[PDB]
């Protein structure tokens, strides 16, 4: 059968938006003392299922958990 | 007015010949022609298929 | 004292893999540890940040968790199971975990024994 | 009460859905205690195709593998079978939903794949459409082999061997017990008088094309017995070729 | 040294594109086609017109 | 459970079917 030519044309899709890689975010949660005491910087969520381990985000005014969608003042 | 000389010869894509193994010659070829026709006969209801028949 | 210290751990790890009890990485290693579901902690001696180490030691100190210290994290990649294997069984993906936190154990007669002995010698 | 009026409202939203931000009441369905009562008010059968994709997108992310599985089994999988029977080809959003359903492979296999082949009524067209999504999305080795073992032990249909081939096409390193089930699967047709389709031979081809290194002499010669009883003019010499040029371990 | 050898492979591909395909030239989307083919005309028949 | 098995060399993973 009569073959199609296939055309060129170059349009760059190389530039595409990717969210920023935050490196080593575990140290921001806890401040360890020289003796060995653990101090938590962020509020821990007291929800139904996501307790004891899951922290809340520090907004400019409020606190926000990232699993259950709990919001404060 | 019109008249090209050898138009269709120069327009055709020059396809290179494939490399196949050599054919047997003489008595050896005739032997193979015999065994392909009279020895390993496959039964057919009416015989309508040829030797070169491609589809 | 039939099996060794750096031999019986593999069985523990393998059982944990089987029974879905491996909290590896960094955040799964930490957030499950404070949830008091996790029993043990394994740490890499080869490290880039001492703060991490300090944190780990604090974690181990607080909930009375026993600390095990293995030389390199790249070695622990074979111990945990973060390698993609070929048909013959050849590793082509080299990723090694610095913290291996144990949630669950398989009911063992040898590994659990030797490890227990080691623990009782330590403490 | 008043909650029944909220979800009867969103019932008329999801029936006419195309795009945009969904109502927040819909996004918190797997967080509820009595979620199956709520879902019946929203009427999943009357939903638009576009809505179905974002419905699946909610259930796959909100954890609970057991809650995720029962959504696929009751809502998603019947709708897939409803449209392949009707339109003969699948809708785009409905297809995109199935790729999103593979974010929880456990709930995927136990909810979509295994229940489909167990029904027996699964057609060839249904199998290829869903089976192509298996080829597209990478699946964990443990879960990949676990689904492969069930299908090998399962009752034979034309649609069944399509899935089995496509799982071997992924070319992961296999557990050894799975290989024993796969050999026992194919050797189950060694005495069968039934005419086997071309898709069956291709599945046997892909098994030998990749996993010729992990076949012992006992099962290796048992396969040569299989091709001697159930032959093919085109494919059987190729499997015979692949077995004869095989190096074990 | 390698510039001419790269140009040779460009010529080899150009020859293949003009043996498989008669004289298929892609229209530029950047420059206007009536400007790029300014001096060109259409013949009804190459033999007679 | 089948008859003809793995026979020779290596057991990397035990596998969880249960
Ligand atoms: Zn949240």
């Amino acid at each position: 059968a009569k073959k199609r030519k296939k055309k060129s044309y170059t349009t760059p899709k190389k530039n595409k938006h990717k969210r920023k890689k935050v490196k080593l975010a575990v140290l921001k949660y806890y401040k360890v003392d020289e003796n060995g005491k653990i101090s938590r910087l962020r509020r821990e969520c007291p929800s139904d299922e996501c307790g004891a381990g899951v922290f809340m985000a520090s907004h400019f005014d409020r606190h926000y958990c990232g699993k259950c969608c709990l919001t404060y003042c | 007015s019109l008249a090209r000389a050898g138009k269709v010869r120069g327009q055709t894509p020059k396809v290179a010949k494939q490399e196949k193994k050599k054919k047997k010659t003489g008595r050896a070829k005739r032997r193979m022609q015999y065994n392909r026709r009279f020895v390993n006969v496959v039964p057919t209801f009416g015989k309508k298929k040829g030797p070169n028949a491609n589809s | 004292g039939v099996m060794d210290v750096n031999t019986a751990l593999q069985e523990v790890l393998k059982t944990a893999l089987i029974h879905d009890g491996l909290a590896r990485g960094i955040r799964e290693a930490a957030k499950a540890l404070d949830k008091r579901q996790a029993h043990l902690c394994v740490l890499a001696s080869n490290c880039d940040e001492p703060m991490y180490v300090k944190l780990v030691e604090a974690l181990c100190a607080e909930h009375q968790i026993n600390l095990i210290k293995v030389d390199d994290n790249k070695k622990l990649g074979e111990w945990v199971g973060l390698c993609k294997i070929d048909r013959e069984g050849k590793p082509r993906k080299v990723v090694g975990c610095s913290c291996v936190v144990v949630k669950d154990y398989g009911k063992e007669s040898q590994a659990k024994d030797v490890i227990e002995e080691y623990f009782k010698c330590k403490k | 009460p008043r909650v029944l009026e909220v979800y009867r409202g969103v019932r008329e939203v999801l029936s006419k859905y195309r795009s945009g931000k969904l109502p927040k009441a819909f996004k918190i369905i797997p967080a509820l205690s009595n979620w199956e009562q709520i879902l019946y008010v929203t009427e999943p059968e009357a939903w638009t195709a576009a809505a179905m994709y974002q419905a699946t997108r909610i259930f796959a992310s909100n954890l609970k593998e057991r809650m995720a599985q029962r959504f696929y089994n009751l809502v998603l999988l019947p709708r897939v079978r409803d449209d392949v029977a009707e339109y003969k080809r699948l809708n785009f959003h409905l297809y995109m939903a199935l790729k999103k359903a593979l974010f929880k492979p456990g709930a995927w296999f136990k909810g979509i794949l295994i229940p489909l082949c167990e029904s027996g009524t699964c057609t060839l067209r249904e199998a290829i459409i869903v089976g192509s999504i298996i080829t597209k999305c990478s699946i964990p080795v443990l879960h990949s082999s676990a689904a492969m073992l069930k299908i090998a032990e399962m009752e034979y249909s034309g649609a069944n061997s399509i899935f089995l081939r496509l799982l071997l096409d992924k070319k992961y390193a296999l557990p050894y017990r799975v290989l024993d089930a796969l050999v026992f699967h194919f050797l189950g047709f060694r005495t069968e008088k039934r005419e086997l389709p071309v898709l069956w031979h291709q599945c046997l081809l892909t098994l030998v094309q990749r996993y010729k290194a992990d076949l012992a002499t006992d099962q290796k010669e048992a396969l040569l017995e299989l091709l001697r009883l159930q032959p093919h003019p085109q494919l059987s010499p190729e499997i015979r070729r692949e077995l004869q040029s095989a190096v074990p371990r | 040294d390698e510039e001419a050898e790269a140009k040779m492979l460009e010529k080899y591909k150009q020859e293949r594109l003009e043996e498989m395909f008669p004289d298929e030239v892609d229209t530029p989307r950047d420059v206007a086609a009536r400007i790029r083919f300014q001096k060109y005309r259409g013949l009804k028949s190459f033999r007679t017109s | 459970s089948s008859v003809m098995r793995r026979n020779e060399q290596l057991t990397l993973h035990d596998e969880r079917f249960e």
